[PDB]
């Protein structure tokens, strides 16, 4: 275990842990609450690099976390979707990918049409599914 | 968690009236209720009434709601969660049936299902509503009745005869010796005069170099005389 | 748990505070440590005294350029007879304010004994006088006239204080860079309540007969402590975990 | 008190005992919650049960209970010697006060009987100065708590110097008591020798001094 | 008794810490005469309504000498004063030999 | 009621309200949309203190809100967990804590092993529970 501890292991192992990566993603001991505590101008070059790094920290976290909210998966770490898998994406079989490719390799295998999957993802799970209440919310 | 200690021994003539006090510590005095219960000689402990240090709403029993009025001041904080407070209780017109031991005790919980019941109890106060007058006690030595002292250790004590009112305890010089000493319950003579005895469980060895002075602290009489044991002895 | 403090004015003052906050009870006395003769003493009133100050000098403005765009504003030529700057204190109002303090100080210093007030005691000329700013010109008033009486064992006249003026200043003992305050053209008059005080030692009298407290606004941060005695900020932690006999759905 | 408790009940070590308390409809326990108290006489009391079945903090699960349509109960399991004392109870609602009981004498039998270390105590040299005759005697750790008063004043019968006084429970959870002598110095000095009579069923080993 | 843990978001608890605060004041100098040395050209406007709650049952301990709001105050004024003098006329040429005289002793 | 209105009341009362604290946690009237609106350099000491305070505002909100998301409790304000309570934490009983300690006192009673509870919290409710679909997601 550890942060990215299973980065080189098979995809089945990264499926098993996963939180250790998600936990250490927003806040860090490195930030350490700023201030010297314990000259009186904090306009130094260091303060500029820190604050612009604290911004992109939450700017990149919220850019990805906004994606989880529009897919109905905000509350959980792994959610299933109602989008069928299209064979043009990969020809490999069920146990052939989860035990032989590792995630590091997999991100390069879908990076071509990865944005296209994201487009179809907002539709089937939250554009129609959240709409389907119309008939079932009350009759 | 904090010893609510009651200051007492105050006793007067029937119908005189008196106020009793209970000093608190070790808990937020603000929002725990404080109750008053007594046990008389004819048994049957009787709850007097509860009172809330906040707001001040109180509900006293109907049997005492016309002659008993109890009030209480505020508290001084010690920490964010502890404080020191005190409670008072006033009564009017009393007779021998009102004689007995009186306890003040902290209300159990800070909620709405059950609070009026006490939880942690004071040390108690012995009230005497007797028409008899105050009398200083009489101190007498306890003779060295022969007892086995194998290992060089033997018991002794000092006797108290004819005293009134309320009981008191026996102490020792400068404290130190409190564990393993046994003073015995008070006695009621048919004459109306109380008495009591003390017996210490410490090494006595040979009489002389060790300390044998028993200390007595008392009531209206107070104390000045603390007598030792006379030397002539057996074995 | 107010989200915002009260109206705090940054009254740059020395020895005596102005335009401050006062609690309702009789004058308050706060020390980090009483009996450490050394630590200074803040004093909050219950009713403020009114002291008005005014500079009678009629300064004319003379702008002389020293290069381009830059223009030095020198004191011109004075109009009218030269008059020293002054401060008025209602002697009636002052005698009681000084009395309520020694009553509160009684229960904090040797109970009933002799309490005297002396003029500043040692130090530099600008820190031992009631320095402050007013309208732009910086006054330094002689406080020896207010801390001279002593009471112990249980239309109207008005005290006045002599004051001199300085145009060169670098405050907070800051040796980095000083500034020249240009003379204010026209008439000067300040009218601010005096609400706080600052006191100091009686040397190192080992026990003995009596106690004396002379003013010494040695530092500037204590002036704001007279306004911030009651406040303190805290960090909310919204995350709490507690047990109860309740669990969510079994499988999911 | 308009309530009745189980009065005197007994029980053996390592076993259980149950005490009942009940009353009429005014003070009934159908709806009013019930609390219980441990109360050594004279000593400071202790709370044990506060909300029907739920026991007070720190109290061992040795104690239980239950509430029915007409009475409430208290189950004490694995009886140890400490339980030998008096117990009470109080009925109440959330907004009302307590209404206490009448009392329950509990005796824990099956204990080993201990032999009391008995000592006679003669008068002192400072006591004869006051002309008040008094003679006592001590007993401790002699369970059961049964006593017998008897004195011999030079083999003559006594009816005025014999003072039969109350026994007390020792701090060691055993029993203790003492008897006293009220007499005049004339009839006192006329009898120089004295004897102590402690009727304790066992061996004839009693201290007897003049 | 199978007691389970349960989470609560928004619990009223706090610990003593000191963060960075900021300015608040309403309409003050404005058009007729502005350029105040302290309030600058703009401070965040204060809300007309002040929010005060009388926290009940609580007995928090204060300390006014170990409080850091006064030290934040101190370093703010110094940096605020120096910022209001930095862009102005420097009087370095004013250091010359000065020949001066009294005035009307008569 | 009010912000922290039940801070001194029993834990049962803070359980009853709670939102008033959670609501006034991210945004404030104090921030008041900056700008003077209604000299042209906003590099003043005030702008530095404000912006660094607006950052730690959302930096502390998202650091705690990230914890709610990895526990499956993101969507709600109070969620139950499948972690059994371990007796070594407190010996007190059910009604003994919720009616006698107040939260202010309680945070000091768990602050020693509070981080250890958080560790076990990610596991039982989202490391296993979100994984349990493997068998139940489809058979
Ligand atoms: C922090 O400060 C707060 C104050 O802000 C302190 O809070 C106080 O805490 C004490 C602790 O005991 C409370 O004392 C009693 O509370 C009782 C609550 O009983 C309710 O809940 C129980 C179960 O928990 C129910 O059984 C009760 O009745 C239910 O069932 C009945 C049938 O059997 C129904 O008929 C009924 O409708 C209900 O469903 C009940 O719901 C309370 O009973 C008791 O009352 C006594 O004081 C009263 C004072 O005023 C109360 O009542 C009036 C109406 O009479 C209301 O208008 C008030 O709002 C208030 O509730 C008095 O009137 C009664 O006659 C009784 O003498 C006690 O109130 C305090 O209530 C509580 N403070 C306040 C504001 O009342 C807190 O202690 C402190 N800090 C800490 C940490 O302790
Ligand atoms: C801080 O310090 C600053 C320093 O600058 C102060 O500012 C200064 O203030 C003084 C005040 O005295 C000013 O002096 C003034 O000068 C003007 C201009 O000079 C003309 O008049 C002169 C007259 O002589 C003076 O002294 C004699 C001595 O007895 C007096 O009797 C007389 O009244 C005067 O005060 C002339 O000498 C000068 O010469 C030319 O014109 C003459 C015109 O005729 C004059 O003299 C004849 C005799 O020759 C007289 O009969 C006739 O009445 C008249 O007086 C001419 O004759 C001569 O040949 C030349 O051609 C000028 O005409 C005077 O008008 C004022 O009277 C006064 O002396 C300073 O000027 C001024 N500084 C500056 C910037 O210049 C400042 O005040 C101080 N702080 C304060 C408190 O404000
Ligand atoms: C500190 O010193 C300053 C500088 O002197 C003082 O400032 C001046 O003080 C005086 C006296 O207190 C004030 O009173 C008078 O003001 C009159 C008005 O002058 C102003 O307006 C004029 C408009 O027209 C007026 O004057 C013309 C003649 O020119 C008339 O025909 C017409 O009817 C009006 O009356 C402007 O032209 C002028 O520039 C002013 O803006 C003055 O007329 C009057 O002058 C008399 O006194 C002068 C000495 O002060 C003297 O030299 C003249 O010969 C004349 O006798 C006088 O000034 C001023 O208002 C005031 N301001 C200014 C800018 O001068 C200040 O008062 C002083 N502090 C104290 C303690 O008083
Ligand atoms: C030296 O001390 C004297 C005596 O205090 C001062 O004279 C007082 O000056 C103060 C302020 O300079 C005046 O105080 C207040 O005036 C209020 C004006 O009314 C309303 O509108 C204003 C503007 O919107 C609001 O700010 C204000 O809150 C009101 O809504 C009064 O209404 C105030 O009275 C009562 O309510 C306020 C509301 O919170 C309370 O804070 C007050 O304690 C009070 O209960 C208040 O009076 C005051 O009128 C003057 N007189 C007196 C006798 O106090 C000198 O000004 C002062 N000098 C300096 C510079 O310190
Ligand atoms: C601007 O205004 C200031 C203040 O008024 C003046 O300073 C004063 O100047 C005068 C004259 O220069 C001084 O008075 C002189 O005192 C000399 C003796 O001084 C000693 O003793 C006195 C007390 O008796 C002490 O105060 C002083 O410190 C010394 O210890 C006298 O001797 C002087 O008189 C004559 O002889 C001397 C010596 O030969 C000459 O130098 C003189 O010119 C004169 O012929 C004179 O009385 C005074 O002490 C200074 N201060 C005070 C206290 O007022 C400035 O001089 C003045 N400038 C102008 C241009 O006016
Ligand atoms: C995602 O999908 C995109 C297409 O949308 C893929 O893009 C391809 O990327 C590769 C690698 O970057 C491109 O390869 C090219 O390599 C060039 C050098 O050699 C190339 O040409 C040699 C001879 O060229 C002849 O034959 C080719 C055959 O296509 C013709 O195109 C030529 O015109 C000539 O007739 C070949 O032998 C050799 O294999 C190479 O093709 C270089 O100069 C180019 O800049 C480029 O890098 C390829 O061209 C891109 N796609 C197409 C079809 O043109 C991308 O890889 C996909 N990613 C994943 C991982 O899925
Ligand atoms: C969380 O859990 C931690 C432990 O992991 C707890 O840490 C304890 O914190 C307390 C208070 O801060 C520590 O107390 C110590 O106090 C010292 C001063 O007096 C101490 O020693 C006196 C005599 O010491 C003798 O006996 C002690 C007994 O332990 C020995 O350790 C010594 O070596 C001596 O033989 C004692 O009478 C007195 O009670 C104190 O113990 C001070 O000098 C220390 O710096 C320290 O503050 C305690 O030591 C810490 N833990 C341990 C076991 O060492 C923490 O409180 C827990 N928090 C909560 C709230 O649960
Ligand atoms: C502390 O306060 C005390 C008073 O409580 C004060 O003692 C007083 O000092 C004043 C001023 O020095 C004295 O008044 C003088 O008395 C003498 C005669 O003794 C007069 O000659 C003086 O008159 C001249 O000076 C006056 C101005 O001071 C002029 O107005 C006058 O026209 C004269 O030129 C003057 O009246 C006063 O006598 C004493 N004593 C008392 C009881 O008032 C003491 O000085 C103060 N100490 C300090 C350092 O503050
Ligand atoms: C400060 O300077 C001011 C003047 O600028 C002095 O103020 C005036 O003080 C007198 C004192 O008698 C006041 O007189 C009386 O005021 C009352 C109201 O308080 C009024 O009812 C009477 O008719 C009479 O006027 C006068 O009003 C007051 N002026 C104002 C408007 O404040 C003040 O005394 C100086 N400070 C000191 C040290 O006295
Ligand atoms: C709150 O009440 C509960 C019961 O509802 C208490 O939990 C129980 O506490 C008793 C205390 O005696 C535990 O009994 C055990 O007895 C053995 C005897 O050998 C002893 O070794 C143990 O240390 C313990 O005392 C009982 O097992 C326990 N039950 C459980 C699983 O919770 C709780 O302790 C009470 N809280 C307090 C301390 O006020
Ligand atoms: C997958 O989608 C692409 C683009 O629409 C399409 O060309 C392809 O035929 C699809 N394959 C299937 C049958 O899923
Ligand atoms: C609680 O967890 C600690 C640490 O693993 C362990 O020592 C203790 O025995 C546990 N108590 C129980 C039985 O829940």
């Amino acid at each position: 275990l550890g942060f990215l501890g299973a980065a080189g292991s098979t995809m089945g192992a990264a499926s098993m842990t996963l939180t250790v990566q998600a936990r250490n993603l927003l806040s860090g001991i490195v930030q350490q609450q700023s201030n010297l505590l314990r000259h009186l101008l904090k306009l130094t070059v260091w303060g500029i690099k820190q604050l612009q790094a604290r911004v992109l920290a939450v700017e990149r976290y919220l850019r990805d976390q906004q994606l989880l909210g529009i897919w109905g998966c905000s509350g959980k770490l792994i959610c299933c979707t109602n989008v069928p898998w299209n064979s043009s994406w990969s020809n490999r079989n069920l146990s052939e990918i989860w035990d032989n490719m590792t995630w590091l390799q997999w991100d390069k295998e879908i990076s071509n049409y990865t944005q296209i999957i994201y487009g179809l993802l907002e539709e089937s799970q939250n554009q129609q599914e959240k709409n389907e209440q119309d008939l079932l919310a009350l009759d | 968690e904090g010893q609510l200690v009651q200051s007492g021994a105050e006793l007067k003539k029937p119908g005189a009236s008196v106020k009793i006090s209970c000093k608190t510590s070790g808990y937020r005095f603000n929002f725990y209720h404080i109750n008053w219960i007594r046990q008389t000689a004819g048994r049957g402990p009787e709850w007097m009434g509860w009172i809330s240090p906040y707001s001040g709403d109180k509900n006293l029993a109907p049997a005492f709601q016309d002659r008993v009025i109890m009030t209480t001041d505020t508290e001084v904080p010690v920490t964010s969660f502890t404080s020191t407070g005190a409670a008072y209780m006033e009564i009017r017109n009393l007779k021998f049936d009102d004689t007995g031991t009186y306890f003040c005790a902290k209300g159990l919980l800070r909620d709405g299902s059950s609070t009026w019941l006490p939880y942690l109890w004071g040390q108690g106060t012995l009230l005497t509503v007797s028409s008899a007058s105050t009398k200083g006690p009489s101190v007498f030595p306890l003779a060295p009745s022969s007892k086995s002292t194998s290992g060089g250790t033997a018991a002794l004590g000092c006797l108290v005869k004819d005293y009134f009112p309320e009981p008191v305890t026996v102490s020792w010089n400068s404290g130190a010796l409190t564990s393993g000493v046994h003073t015995f319950p008070a006695v009621l003579q048919s004459s109306g005069l109380y008495s009591l005895s003390s017996v210490v469980t410490v090494p006595s060895s040979s009489l002389g170099t060790q300390t044998y002075i028993c200390n007595v602290n008392h009531k209206p009489s107070n104390t000045k005389v603390d007598k030792r044991v006379e030397p002539k002895s057996c074995d | 748990t107010v989200q915002c403090t009260h109206g705090i004015k940054p009254v740059v003052s020395t020895q005596l505070l102005l335009n401050g906050s006062l609690a309702e009870e009789e004058v308050m006395i706060r020390s980090e440590n009483i009996t450490n003769n050394a630590k200074n003493i803040l004093v909050q009133f219950n009713t403020p005294v009114q002291i008005n100050c005014t500079r009678p000098n009629n300064n004319t403005r003379k702008s002389i350029r020293i290069g381009p765009g830059q223009a030095f504003y020198a004191t011109g030529d004075i109009i009218g007879d030269i008059r020293q700057a002054h401060c008025n204190v209602s002697k009636a109002t002052w005698n009681e304010t000084l009395g309520k303090v020694v009553k509160q100080l009684r229960k904090h210093f040797g109970n009933n004994t002799i309490i005297r007030f002396a003029n500043s005691s040692g130090g530099d000329l600008e820190v031992t006088t009631h320095s402050f700013n007013c309208g732009g010109e910086f006054f330094y008033c002689n406080t020896s006239g207010l801390f001279n009486s002593t009471w112990i064992s249980n239309s109207n006249d008005s005290i006045t204080l002599p004051c001199r003026i300085k145009q060169i200043i670098n405050m907070w003992q800051r040796i980095g860079q000083a500034m020249y305050a240009p003379p204010i053209q026209g008439v000067i008059r300040c009218v601010s309540n005096i609400t706080g005080l600052i006191l100091t030692r009686d040397g190192g009298s080992t026990n003995s007969t009596t106690e004396t407290f002379r003013p010494g606004g040695g530092d500037m941060r204590d002036n704001w402590r007279s306004e911030l005695y009651k406040y303190k900020v805290v960090k909310i932690e919204p995350l709490g975990v507690a047990p109860t006999r309740c669990k969510r759905r079994v499988v999911g | 008190s308009v309530l009745t408790q189980s009065a005197s009940v007994s029980g053996s070590l390592g076993q259980s005992v149950t005490i009942s308390c009940t009353g009429p409809n005014s003070v009934c326990c159908s709806h009013k919650s019930i609390s219980w108290y441990q109360w050594p006489p004279g000593r400071a009391p202790t709370l044990i049960i506060y909300e029907d079945n739920e026991r007070a903090p720190g109290i061992s699960p040795r104690f239980s209970g239950y509430k029915s349509y007409w009475s409430a109960y208290l189950t004490i399991s694995d009886l140890r010697p400490e339980d030998e004392t008096t117990y009470y109870c109080c009925s109440y609602t959330h907004n009302s006060g307590c209404v206490f009981g009448t009392g329950t004498k509990v005796s824990v039998l099956g204990q080993s009987k201990a032999n009391p270390s008995v000592t006679l105590f003669p008068p002192s040299s400072e006591e004869l100065q006051a002309n008040k005759a008094t003679l006592v005697c001590l007993i401790s750790d002699f369970y059961p708590g049964a006593v017998t008063v008897a004195w011999k004043a030079d083999s003559s019968p006594v009816k005025a110097g014999v003072e039969t006084t109350t026994p007390s429970k020792q701090s060691n959870n055993k029993y203790a008591a003492s008897s006293y002598l009220s007499l005049t110095p004339e009839q006192w000095k006329s009898h120089r020798s004295y004897s102590c009579q402690v009727t304790h069923e066992g061996s004839t080993v009693e201290k007897t001094v003049a | 008794e199978n007691l389970w843990v349960t989470v609560y978001y928004g619990v009223p608890v706090w610990k003593d810490a000191e963060t960075t605060l900021f300015c608040a004041s309403d309409a003050k100098a404005y058009e007729t005469e502005k350029h105040n040395v302290w309030a600058t050209h703009a401070c965040v406007p204060t809300d007309p309504n002040p929010q005060e709650i009388h926290l009940e049952n609580v007995t928090e301990e204060f300390n006014m000498w170990k409080n850091n709001m006064v030290e934040q105050m101190h370093t703010d004024i110094i940096s605020l004063w120096d910022q209001s003098l930095k862009p102005c006329v420097k009087l370095t040429p004013l250091c010359v030999t000065l020949q001066c005289t009294n005035v009307t002793n008569n």
